[PDB]
């Protein structure tokens, strides 16, 4: 299920949107829950840190720029 | 550690302009992102403009016209420059810096109004 | 935010309904992804017991089937 | 508690069979009961369900052709299955609902091109 992919407190962003990614791939839903879920679900999920960073971009952040605001944690 | 404090602001008339300032201790290439937030009594946290780094700047759209977000690196300082003031932007704003986490600054009120 | 809203393993089904009825009227979100949050994170955040009933019962059930498939915990 | 299915069995395209569920203790305590099925390598999908008070809701593959019924007298649960198809060749199980949720073992249903 796609609310158990939480990042880990050591685990890299990159892989932590990759494995969010993939078992983005499988869940039965909708086209704009998926969005949802890219847009608000991945940021709610991330640790403790990356989470903070991640909210504080504000909407519409993509996932380049999501990526390079959590590099150094 | 990692040090913020806005500044620059105050009470201006409607149509004016302004520049608030954020202070960062150490040197401002190394955040990864910074960004303005501001909060009006009873309205909850507002997104104003985000710089991340190697990106362009992005703005919120009831402010898009008005105002800009620059990096000053030289100062170790973040700046958005609001022009064109409506009443509508009073409100205590906020500067975050990000790094290994977000750190905020305390804020520094601007205020807009028919007054001074 | 809605996606902390869990059904303790004390809490009745129906105040555990009733706090994620009132956290979603708060939640920013569209109307589909609250459907799905309706029909489906409800479904995922009960207790054990009550979530088995409920992932028995299959799609598109009420909230008024599922209140009353649980009442026996 | 304890459930068990019958009545599953091989049958051509076109037949029709009558799954049941037997259940220990009395059925009417039950707050919910009905059919799942899983076909090999499928996920097991949701067949008919009964809550307690409520009308019968059966899945859209099969509602023009299988039909959900209890019996109190037998204490057992009935899927009438007709006009089947290949397709609802799978394993089915019943579920009930108590203070939790209950199944059984499963029977098997094949539909081909037999004697």
């Amino acid at each position: 299920s796609i609310l158990d992919i939480r990042q880990g407190p050591k685990e890299p962003f990159r892989d932590y949107v990759d494995r969010f990614y993939k078992t983005l791939r499988a869940e039965q839903a909708s086209q704009e829950v998926k969005n949802w879920m890219t847009e608000t679900l991945l940021v709610q999920n991330a640790n403790p840190d990356c989470k903070t960073i991640l909210k504080a971009l504000g909407p519409g952040a993509t996932l380049e720029e999501m990526m390079t605001a959590c590099q150094g944690v | 550690d990692v040090q913020l404090q806005e500044s620059g602001g105050g009470l201006v008339q409607a149509g004016g302009s302004l520049r608030l300032s954020c202070a960062a201790s150490g040197s401002i290439s190394r955040f990864n992102a910074m960004g303005w937030w501001r909060q009006a009594p009873g309205k909850e946290r507002e997104f104003v403009a985000r710089i991340v780094k190697g990106f362009d700047p992005v703005l919120a759209d009831s402010v898009k016209g008005r105002f800009t977000i620059s990096i000053d690196s030289a100062e170790n300082t973040l700046a958005l420059q609001m022009n064109r003031l409506k009443p509508e932007d009073t409100a205590v704003y906020y500067c975050f810096a990000a790094l290994d986490t977000a750190y905020w600054g305390q804020g520094t009120q601007v205020t807009v109004s028919s007054a001074a």
